[PDB]
C-alpha cells in the first residue's frame, strides 16, 4: 500500500496536461503579471523529486528551468505592480494630494506603456526591471514626505478656527 | 488639473487595448 509510484505518475500527468508555459507578454490587461505563483511550486516539485530518485520528464525539467530563471524578475515586476496599485488606491482615497503626486504617476504609467511591448524572452526585460524599481522607489519616498507635511498643514489650518483671536 | 485615472476607467482603457489585439 505504501508504494508512491502512482503519486509521481499522476503528478507528472497533471502537470503535462496543464502544459504550463511562461512565454508571452510580461503584463496583460487591473494590471497583472503573467506569472502565477504555481509556476514556482513546480520547480520545487522537481527539486525534491530528483532527490527522491523519480525520473522527472525532460520537458518538465525545461519548464522548471524557465521558472527558476524568470521567478526573481517576476517577483520584482509583481512587487512593483502591487506597490503601484496600493499607492494608487491610497492617492485616489485622498483626492487632496493628487496634484502633488502627478509627476510620479505619469512617470510610472509611461514606464508601463514602454513595457507593454516587451516579452519574457526580451533581453531588455531585465533592464526594464532596473528602470521600474528606481522610479517606483522615488514615487514611494516623495509620497511619504508629502503625507508627513500635508498632515502638519492640515493640523495647522485646523488650528486657525480654534486659536486665540490675536494677530501674533 | 492632472488627476490619476480611476481604476475602472484605466482598466476599461486596458480592456479596449487587449480586445483589439
Amino acid at each position: 500500500k505504501l508504494n508512491t509510484q502512482e503519486i509521481f505518475d499522476d503528478w507528472a500527468r497533471k502537470v503535462q496536461q496543464r502544459n504550463l508555459g511562461v512565454s508571452g507578454r510580461i503584463f496583460a490587461i487591473k494590471l497583472k503579471v503573467n506569472f502565477l505563483p504555481e509556476i514556482i511550486t513546480l520547480s520545487k516539485e522537481v527539486r525534491n523529486l530528483k532527490w527522491l530518485g523519480f525520473r522527472v520528464p525532460l520537458a518538465i525539467v525545461n519548464k522548471a528551468h524557465q521558472a527558476n530563471q524568470l521567478y526573481p524578475f517576476a517577483i520584482s515586476l509583481i512587487e512593483s505592480v502591487r506597490t503601484y496599485e496600493r499607492t494608487c488606491e491610497k492617492v485616489e482615497e485622498r483626492n487632496t494630494i493628487s496634484l502633488l503626486v502627478a509627476g510620479l504617476k505619469k512617470e510610472v504609467q509611461a514606464l508601463i506603456a514602454e513595457g507593454i511591448a516587451l516579452v519574457w524572452e526580451s533581453y531588455k526585460l531585465d533592464p526594464y526591471v532596473q528602470r521600474l524599481a528606481e522610479t517606483v522607489f522615488n514615487f514611494q519616498e516623495k509620497v511619504d514626505d508629502l503625507l508627513i507635511i500635508e498632515e502638519k498643514i492640515d493640523l495647522e489650518v485646523r488650528s486657525l478656527e480654534t486659536c486665540v483671536y490675536d494677530h501674533k | 488639473e492632472l488627476a490619476a485615472e480611476d481604476e475602472q476607467v484605466f482598466l476599461m482603457k486596458q480592456q479596449s487595448l487587449l480586445a483589439k489585439q
